């Protein structure tokens, strides 16, 4: 038997950590992404790319450390260690933000490896590959947010930086500049996430509160057997309860579980589509009819125009430090401010 | 021997380790142990925390600047302090602390005794100390002893107020001071008046109690009420209507107490956030409303010094910049602090007339001590970060400050909340367990299968 | 008196010994009769030292 | 058969298409009042002086809003926490100007939703179920209490409660960030882990059970026909499911006890969302998110900004702009 | 010996656990001293 | 088809090995920082290397292809 | 500060308040020792 | 010298982790 | 040092009780 089959046997042995052909892509990329992140957040600055301290070494904490995007002047350079910016100098590479592209690109190929792993294992065990299908949502999110978005903008600088506070800054930028909460694609995303968390909770609670008494213990976990043929909870009782409480109820367990896949996965896909528009500044920023009325009528005020005033605050107050390559100087007298504050 | 040999395992008790304490429900001796030892932990904390506070206390600096919550309780009872809440003697704080910490050794001793050495169940040992949760008469008797004990505790506050030095009175004439209460309010129209008042703005239910006479008198009523109720419960057994209304089990009783403690915790939260009588701002810092009012006072003072006619200054919206009307006409401070016009505090009340803030008094009678107190309170508003950076959320690092009022309101809200969740958890479980289905649905006898279809 | 500084150090040391000692005695299978004797002795000593520290407080 | 006894039997009947119950006797009228007032106000209410500065904000559709910008607007800052029922107003016109609908709706709603929660306990008891679905629902309920009642209480006004509308919600959230730096608060962080985790585990569970459905149908039909309501046997192979997941990660990170699995599905989002609710409810008393503004300083004393300092600039933008006519003094203290 | 069971798992757990608490405690200390302390 | 972790981590062999290796890695990490080598490997500023003495503007990279040189210049400008 | 006679005990007084927390943690050491049976 | 996949897997994480934690422990003593 | 020593002593005590009882087959 040939070397290919011999390699295939070995790759697919049942061991504590399954490897597979997929593992050849997944393990190195995921390891380098995760270790890239730990390495930059522990040791690496963002002084030359952002004017920011971003590592434990400089004094940041777990909330404030980040691996930051490269400077805007890099554009969408791949920023390869050996490429023409760092020219093979590891220290300069770090200082130029090359760990950001390192982690984004290895992280992207690692996600591809993970989903291929999901396919490979499902094929080996003989189950349908719905888990891999469901994983397309995290992938759409990663790709639209960390790749497509900065690719439509001026440079990687405007991608999210990998860090807790840095991601918060990304949220707030999207509010002030994109009005992203107004976007119906974001709103569908919200619905899928909160509706998914709702489904997760209500189903988990429902099963646990319609269990059949299958033991004498007051702690009811031991009364389940992985091999038992019988449902562990009553679908008929659960259905009656929800029909009477809420008006409708699941009656079909396969539909129920398929819907649990459908909701959060669809939500994440929709939010990704909106971010693809935001790559181009194709926002849902305004309602034209509102602005035409407000411009002509200084007594007309809604929560929509209140939020734009907050956004104008955000852009003017945050832009000079957030976008240092622009060299903004905004004299105090031009800053928008309400009374007193 | 065997690891399963004792009754302290899932195999014997029917409860997993993470529900370990439920094994105690019918083991009155080990249960007494758990309780006494827990009470020891509460006492130990009161003692050790007080001494930690004292070791850290710079007595001339305000307490509220120093992350203290226990010294302010002792100070409010009149111990250790003089006019304006100045700390005249730290020894009573030391005493309170040491005596709790010594008492905790004894409760801890007794609790460890009962928990691991003494008799597991008390019933064989004694008909007085033994009990059955289902014995309604014995349940009301123990409740009754405890009611009498609580009644006594309330009379001890009255004793302190009336006979043993008095209480710190922030409203005391001529400035805040320890005062002996000689004329407690006993008129039940006043005392139960508080219980019937709305909890909404400008009313504030019992949180609005604003003088020590009412506080002391209310504790005379509570003391007697509780002692009479204790006797009542020792001499009676539950009426039929009550027998049919409740679930009679240890877990049911636990659930009732959980709902009660939740309610009390939410009440405590409101008390410490709004009340500046039993939580003196000299010790706890200004309330949110107080500090907002104080800002308006502060700029009213400053601008008036510069020549502003504060009564006639129109602000940008048309309402008075410093002074405006509440919705029922009272003259009140302007700007966002219009929401806080129900605020009442001793630094402010001298500027108040029958129609509200009085323009002549504001023009003529503001004293430098009012100015200093409004400034202090405005710059100690209860805003601050989790890491104790004082001020608004955009403030730079510099001042180490979170008001005790914020620590105490947030802690008790979190506790009251989880206690309501505990109440629901134990009330639902106790109902399920009394009816016999807490372990799941009988496959052989599934009640829904006997019901008609909904449609 | 500042022997105080030792009567307290006594009580503190004794305390640490009871805190380990009492629960180990109570759950130990063997010499309970002896263990029980010493626990009365620790307890009486402890109560004593607290009264001592108490009274001596007012001298140092 | 007493008339009262017949009534009690009907109220607590397990045979009503929708269960009524004693909690239902309060829930039904209070929810109907909230809903009807909400719907009329959302369509037709005139502008409301939310910030008590005689600057009315239009919330309703007929007064120029669409679905996204419309709201029932909070009661006036001049009201504060005062109780403002219709009968305290001189006229419906005054009640409307001052934001009366908002009080009426939120109070009936909170009572009605609290009774919804009791009703779930109550029906569980009637059907011989275990009692804790209502405990799971306590999480979103707690979150509603936080934004409609607890926040107003700590700040001293219902004008600061969350508006009843889509844009008004975003307004509430942005002001909240400026005033509490909620993003940097660990309880909101636990909330996020709860809802992203809930949505992840929802998808994961759904996909794993779907992956392992036992073949009962042909290709030209929906697999859902392979399960019949009330069948005794399980419809998927839990052993295949676990065999897959244990290999995806490693054997021991996979749940093989379906009771443990379903408990974890309940507990994760519920606990995270109780923390979210406690975030809003303790930020109500101004114990705020972490503040690392200027935490990093160089050898000379120069501030070296971190991402926290950038967040702080965005916050300042929100702070100085919101309620642009309401503040006369330098500090926003509630 | 590669013999398992020689050191009880509860002692391993307690000691590793205290190790974690100590390291994390040091990190919290560091939030108030030296770099990152604001001082 | 391999030994359970709890057998391994409760064994004398494991602890004999790891009582050397764990403290050794821990100490090597400690010295990577305490000797200052971590600054030089990653090009991170020490507390006295964010700014030359008077300047208050950040050494922001503004040129993609001579970014290497620009950083070098910034580093020389630290007197 | 504590009365000055007691000053030597400051470092101990500083650790005392945390002890109640060590009791919760102790429950787990214990349970691990009876194998969470 | 016989290694397993699991052994390799555990050590690629555990070895840098300890090294990093020593590094971070040291950083707690840096003063500006 | 004084603080860290009290801490280590007080902290050791709980585990010591468990360890002692375990060693002498006590009533754990
Ligand atoms: C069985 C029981 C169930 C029955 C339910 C149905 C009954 C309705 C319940 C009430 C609903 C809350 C009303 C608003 C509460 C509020 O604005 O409370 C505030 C009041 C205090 O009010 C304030 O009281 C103040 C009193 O201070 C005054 O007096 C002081 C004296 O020192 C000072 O001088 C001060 O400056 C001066 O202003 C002023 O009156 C203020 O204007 C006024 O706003 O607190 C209080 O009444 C104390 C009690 C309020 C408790 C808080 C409730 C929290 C509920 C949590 C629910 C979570 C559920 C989760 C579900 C899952
Ligand atoms: C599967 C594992 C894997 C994958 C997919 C990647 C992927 C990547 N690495 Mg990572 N890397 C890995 C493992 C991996 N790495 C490991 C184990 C290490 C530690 C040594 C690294 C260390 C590392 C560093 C330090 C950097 C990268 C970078 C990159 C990126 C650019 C790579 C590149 O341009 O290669 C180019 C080379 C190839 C694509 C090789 C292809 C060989 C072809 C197929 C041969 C052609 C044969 C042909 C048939 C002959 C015909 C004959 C004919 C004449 C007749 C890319 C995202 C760079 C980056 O991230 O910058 C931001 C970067 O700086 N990697
Ligand atoms: C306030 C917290 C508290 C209290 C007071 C108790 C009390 C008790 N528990 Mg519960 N428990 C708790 C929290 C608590 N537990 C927590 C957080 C968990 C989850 C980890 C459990 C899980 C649990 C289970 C699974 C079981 C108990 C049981 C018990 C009882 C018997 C314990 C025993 O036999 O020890 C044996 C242990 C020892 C002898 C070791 C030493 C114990 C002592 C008390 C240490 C004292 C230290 C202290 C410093 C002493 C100084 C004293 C000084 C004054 C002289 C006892 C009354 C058992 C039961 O119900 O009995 C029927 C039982 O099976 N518990
Ligand atoms: C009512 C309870 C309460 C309140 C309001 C306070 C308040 C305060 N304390 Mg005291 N204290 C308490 C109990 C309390 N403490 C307990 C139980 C201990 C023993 C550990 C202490 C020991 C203590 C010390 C040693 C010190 C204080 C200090 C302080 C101040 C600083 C607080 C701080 O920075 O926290 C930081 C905030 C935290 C650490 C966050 C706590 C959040 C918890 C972990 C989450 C809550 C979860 C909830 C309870 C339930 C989860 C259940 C769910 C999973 C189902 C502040 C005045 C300091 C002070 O200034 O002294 C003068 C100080 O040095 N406290
Ligand atoms: C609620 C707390 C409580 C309760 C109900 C009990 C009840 C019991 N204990 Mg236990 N115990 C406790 C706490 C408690 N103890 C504490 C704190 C300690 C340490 C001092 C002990 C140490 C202990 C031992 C060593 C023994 C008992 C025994 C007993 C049994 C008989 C007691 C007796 O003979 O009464 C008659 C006693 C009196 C008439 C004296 C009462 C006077 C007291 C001291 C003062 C009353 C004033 C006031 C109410 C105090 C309030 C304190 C408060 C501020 C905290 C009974 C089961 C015995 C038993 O288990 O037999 C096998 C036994 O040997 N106890
Ligand atoms: C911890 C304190 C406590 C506890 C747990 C109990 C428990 C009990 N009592 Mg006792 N009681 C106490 C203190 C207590 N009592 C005191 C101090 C007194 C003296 C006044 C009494 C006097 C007393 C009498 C005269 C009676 C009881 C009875 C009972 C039993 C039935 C109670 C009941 O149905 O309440 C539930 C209350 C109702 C069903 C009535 C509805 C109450 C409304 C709807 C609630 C409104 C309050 C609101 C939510 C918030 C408060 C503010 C308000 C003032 C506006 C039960 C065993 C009865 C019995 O069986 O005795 C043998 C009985 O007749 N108690
Ligand atoms: C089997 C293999 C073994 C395990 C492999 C583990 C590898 C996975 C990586 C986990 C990284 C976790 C974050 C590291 C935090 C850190 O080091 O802080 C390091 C910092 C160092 O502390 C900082 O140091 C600076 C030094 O100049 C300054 O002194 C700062 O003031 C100070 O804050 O510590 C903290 O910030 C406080 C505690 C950290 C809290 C972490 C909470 C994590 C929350 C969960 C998030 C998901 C991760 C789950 C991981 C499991
Ligand atoms: C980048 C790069 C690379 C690589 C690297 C690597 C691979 C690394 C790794 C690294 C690592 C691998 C590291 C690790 C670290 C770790 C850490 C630092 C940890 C920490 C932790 C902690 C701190 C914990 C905490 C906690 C939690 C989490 C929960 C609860 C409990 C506690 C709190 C304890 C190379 C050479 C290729 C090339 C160039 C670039
Ligand atoms: C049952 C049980 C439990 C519990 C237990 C408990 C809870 C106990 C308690 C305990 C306690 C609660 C104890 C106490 C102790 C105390 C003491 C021991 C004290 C002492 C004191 C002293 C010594 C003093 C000193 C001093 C003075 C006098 C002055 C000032 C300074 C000083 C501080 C030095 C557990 C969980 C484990 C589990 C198992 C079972
Ligand atoms: C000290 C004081 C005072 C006074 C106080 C008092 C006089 C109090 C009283 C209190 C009271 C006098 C209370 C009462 C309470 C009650 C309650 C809390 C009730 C409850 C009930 C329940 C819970 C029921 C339930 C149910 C129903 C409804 C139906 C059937 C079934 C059952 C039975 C479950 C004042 C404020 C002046 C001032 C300050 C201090
Ligand atoms: C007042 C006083 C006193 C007292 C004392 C006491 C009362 C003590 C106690 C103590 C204690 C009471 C201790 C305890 C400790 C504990 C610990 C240290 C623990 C830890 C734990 C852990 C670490 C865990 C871990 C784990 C396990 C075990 C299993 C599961 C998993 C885990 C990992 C979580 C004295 C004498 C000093 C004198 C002075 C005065
Ligand atoms: C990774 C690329 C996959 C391509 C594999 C092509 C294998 S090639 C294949 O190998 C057999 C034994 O190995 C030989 O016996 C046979 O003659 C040859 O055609
Ligand atoms: O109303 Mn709604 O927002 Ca609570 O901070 Mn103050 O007031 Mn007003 O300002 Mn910012
Ligand atoms: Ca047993
Ligand atoms: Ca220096
Ligand atoms: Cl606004
Ligand atoms: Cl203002
Ligand atoms: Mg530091």
């Amino acid at each position: 038997r040939g070397w290919f089959d011999i390699l295939d046997d070995w790759l697919k042995r049942d061991r504590f950590v399954f490897v597979g052909w997929s593992g050849i892509l997944l393990f190195p990329c995921a390891y380098l992404a995760l270790g890239g992140w730990l390495t930059g957040t522990t040791f690496v600055t963002s002084w030359y790319t952002h004017g920011l301290a971003s590592s434990y070494l400089e004094g940041c904490n777990f909330l404030t450390v980040a691996v930051s995007t490269p400077a805007n002047s890099m554009g969408h350079s791949l920023l390869l260690l050996w490429g023409p910016e760092a020219q093979g100098d590891f220290t300069r590479w770090c200082q130029l933000g090359g760990l950001w592209t390192f982690i984004a690109l290895h992280g992207a190929f690692g996600l591809i490896g993970f989903m291929l792993r999901q396919f490979e294992i499902a094929r080996l065990v003989g189950v349908r590959p719905y888990n891999a299908i469901a994983f397309s949502a995290p992938i759409a999110v990663f790709v639209s947010v960390f790749l497509i978005y900065p690719l439509g903008q001026s440079s990687w600088f405007f991608a999210p930086s990998f860090g807790v506070a840095a991601i918060f800054r990304f949220l707030l930028f999207f509010q002030g500049f994109h009005n992203w909460t107004l976007n119906p694609f974001h709103m569908m995303g919200v619905a899928g996430v909160l509706g998914g968390a709702l489904l997760c909770a209500i189903h988990g609670a429902t099963v646990e509160n319609t269990l059949f008494q299958d033991g004498e213990g007051a702690s009811t976990f031991r009364a389940f057997n992985p091999t038992q043929a019988e449902e562990t909870y009553s679908m008929v009782t659960a259905n009656r309860f929800w029909s009477q409480i809420f008006g409708i109820a699941f009656s079909n367990k396969r539909w129920l579980h398929f819907f649990m896949l459908f909701v959060p996965v669809t939500g994440l896909w929709m939010s990704a589509i909106g971010v693809v528009g935001l790559a181009l500044n194709l926002r849902s920023y305004d309602f034209i009819s509102q602005e035409i009325r407000a411009a002509e009528d200084p007594e007309f005020e809604t929560f929509y125009t209140k939020n734009l005033l907050l956004n104008e605050g955000i852009r003017a107050w945050m832009a000079p430090q957030d976008q240092p390559h622009e060299n903004f100087v905004f004299p105090e007298e031009v800053l928008p401010r309400g009374n007193a504050l | 021997n065997s690891i399963f040999a004792t009754n302290r395992d899932q195999e014997s008790s029917g409860f997993a380790w993470w529900a370990g304490n439920a094994r105690l429900i019918n083991l009155s001796g080990k249960l007494l142990g758990a309780h006494v030892a827990h009470a020891g932990l509460i006492v130990f904390w009161a003692g050790a925390m007080t001494l930690f506070e004292l070791a850290h206390f710079i007595p001339e600096k305000p307490m509220y600047e120093q992350g203290l919550i226990l010294i302010p309780h002792i100070a409010t009872l009149g111990w250790g302090v003089g006019p304006g809440g100045e700390v005249v003697d730290t020894f009573p704080f030391f005493v309170v602390g040491v005596v709790h910490l010594i008492s905790s050794a004894v409760l801890g001793f007794g609790g460890v005794y009962h928990a691991i050495r003494g008799p597991e169940t008390l019933e064989e040992y004694s008909s007085f100390f033994g009990y059955d949760w289902k014995d309604k008469n014995k349940m009301t008797t123990i409740l009754g002893f405890h009611l009498i004990v609580l009644g006594i505790g309330a009379l001890l506050l009255v004793a302190k107020a009336m006979f043993f030095g008095g209480l710190y009175d922030t409203w005391a004439p001529g400035g805040g001071d320890v005062r002996v209460i000689t004329n407690p309010t006993l008129d039940p129209r006043v005392i139960f008046g508080y219980l019937l008042k709305s909890p909404f703005g400008g009313e504030g239910w019992i949180v609005s109690v604003n003088n020590l006479e009412d506080v002391v008198g209310g504790h005379i009523w509570i003391g007697l009420i509780c002692i009479a109720g204790g006797i009542w419960h020792i001499l009676t057994t539950p009426f039929g209507w009550a027998r049919r209304a409740f679930i009679w089990s240890g877990e049911a009783y636990l659930s009732y107490s959980l709902g009660a403690l939740s309610m009390m915790g939410f009440i405590a939260t409101c008390f410490v956030w709004f009340n500046n009588t039993v939580y003196p701002s000299e010790f706890y810092g200004p309330t949110g409303p107080e500090a907002s009012q104080a800002q308006a006072m502060t700029f009213l003072i400053r601008d008036q010094k510069l020549g502003a006619n504060v009564g006639s200054a129109q602000g940008p919206t048309g309402l008075g910049k410093y002074l405006m009307r509440s919705p029922t006409g009272e003259i009140i401070f302007g700007g966002e602090t219009m929401r806080f016009w129900d605020f009442r505090g001793p630094w402010l009340e001298p500027l108040r007339g029958p129609n509200g803030l009085d323009l002549n008094k504001i023009k003529n009678d503001i004293q430098p001590w009012q100015e200093r107190r409004a400034a202090e309170y405005m710059t100690h508003a209860p805003l601050g970060s989790l890491n104790s950076v004082g001020g608004v959320a955009t403030e730079i690092n510099s001042v180490n400050f979170v008001s005790p009022r914020s620590w105490l309101a947030t802690s008790h809200f979190v506790l009251a909340f989880f206690f309501l969740v505990g109440h629901l958890w134990h009330a639902g479980r106790a109902r399920a367990a009394a009816a016999g289905f807490e372990k799941g649905i009988d496959r052989e006898s599934e009640p829904v299968l006997s019901m008609p279809s909904l449609d | 008196t500042i022997l105080f500084q030792l009567a307290l150090a006594a009580l503190v040391i004794l305390s640490f010994v009871m805190v380990i000692g009492v629960p180990v005695a109570y759950a130990s299978p063997q010499d309970w009769d002896r263990s029980k004797q010493l626990i009365f002795l620790g307890s009486g000593l402890w109560i004593a030292l607290v009264l001592v520290v108490g009274v001596l407080n007012f001298f140092v | 058969a007493n008339l009262w006894e017949r009534f009690c039997n009907w109220v607590t009947s397990t045979d009503n298409r929708l269960y009524v119950g004693w909690f239902g006797v309060i829930m039904i009228p209070t929810l109907l009042a909230a809903t009807i007032c909400f719907v009329i106000a959302f369509i037709a209410a005139p502008p409301v002086d939310i910030d008590g500065i005689r600057e009315p904000v239009s919330g309703s559709l007929l007064y120029g809003n669409n679905i996204i910008t419309g709201a029932v607007v909070p009661s006036s800052n001049a009201i504060g926490l005062h109780f403002y029922p219709i009968w305290e107003a001189a006229s419906l016109d005054e009640w409307l100007y001052n934001g009366g609908p908002y009080q009426l709706i939120i109070f009936h709603f909170l009572l009605g939703a609290s009774c919804y929660m009791g009703r779930q306990w109550e029906l569980s008891y009637r059907l011989g179920m275990r009692p804790w679905i209502c405990v799971a629902y306590s999480a979103p309920l707690a979150s509603a209490f936080a934004v409609f009642l607890i926040y107003p209480i700590g700040q001293g006004s219902f004008s600061d409660g969350m508006p009843l509308g889509i844009s008004g919600t975003f307004n509430f959230m942005i002001v909240f960030q400026a005033e509490h730096n909620i993003l940097m608060h660990p309880f909101h962080q636990l909330g996020v882990a709860g809802v992203f985790g809930g949505a992840l585990f929802c998808a994961m569970h759904g996909s794993l059970v779907t992956s392992s459905l036992i073949r009962e149908t042909t290709e030209t039909e929906s697999a859902n026909y392979g399960y019949k309501f009330g069948q005794e046997e399980e419809t998927y192979n839990i052993v295949a499911a676990h065999g897959y997941f244990g290999r995806l990660i490693f054997q021991y990170a996979s749940f093989n006890n379906s009771r443990s699995l379903h408990f974890f599905l309940a507990a994760w989002p519920v606990v995270g969302v109780w923390f979210a609710a406690l975030g809003i409810s303790t930020m109500a008393f101004n114990l705020n998110g972490f503040n690392f503004n200027h935490s990093v300083i160089d050898a000379k004393g120069n501030v070296i900004n971190t991402w926290a300092d950038i967040i702080n600039r965005a916050n300042l933008g929100m702070e100085v702009m919101h309620e642009r006519n309401a503040h006369n003094f330098p500090l926003d203290l509630a | 010996m590669s013999e398992g069971g020689r050191i009880p798992l509860w002692i391993v757990a307690t000691v590793a656990g205290m190790g974690v608490i100590v390291i994390v405690g040091l990190f919290f200390y560091g939030a108030y001293a030296g770099l990152g302390s604001s001082l | 088809g391999e030994r359970p972790f709890s057998d391994i981590i409760t064994s004398v062999r494991y602890w004999v090995i790891h009582s050397i290796t764990i403290p050794a890695l821990f100490i090597a990490g400690w010295l990577f920082v305490s000797t200052g080598l971590a600054y030089d490997v990653f090009g991170t500023p020490r507390p006295d290397s964010y700014y030359a003495q008077e300047q208050r503007s950040i050494p922001l990279v503004t040129d993609r292809f001579e970014a290497k040189q620009q950083v070098e210049t910034f580093l020389e400008q630290l007197k | 500060k504590l009365p000055e006679a007691y000053a030597i005990f400051d470092p101990l007084v500083d650790v005392l308040p945390v002890i109640p927390v060590l009791f919760l943690a102790l429950a787990f050491v214990w349970q691990a020792a009876v194998g969470f049976r | 010298p016989i290694f397993t996949v699991r052994w390799v897997a555990v050590h690629t994480l555990a070895v840098p982790t300890i090294f990093f934690l020593g590094a971070i422990a040291a950083m707690q003593f840096i003063q500006r | 040092i004084a603080q860290l020593t009290m801490i280590a002593m007080i902290g050791i005590a709980g585990p010591m009780i468990i360890f002692l009882l375990a060693v002498r087959r006590g009533n754990l």
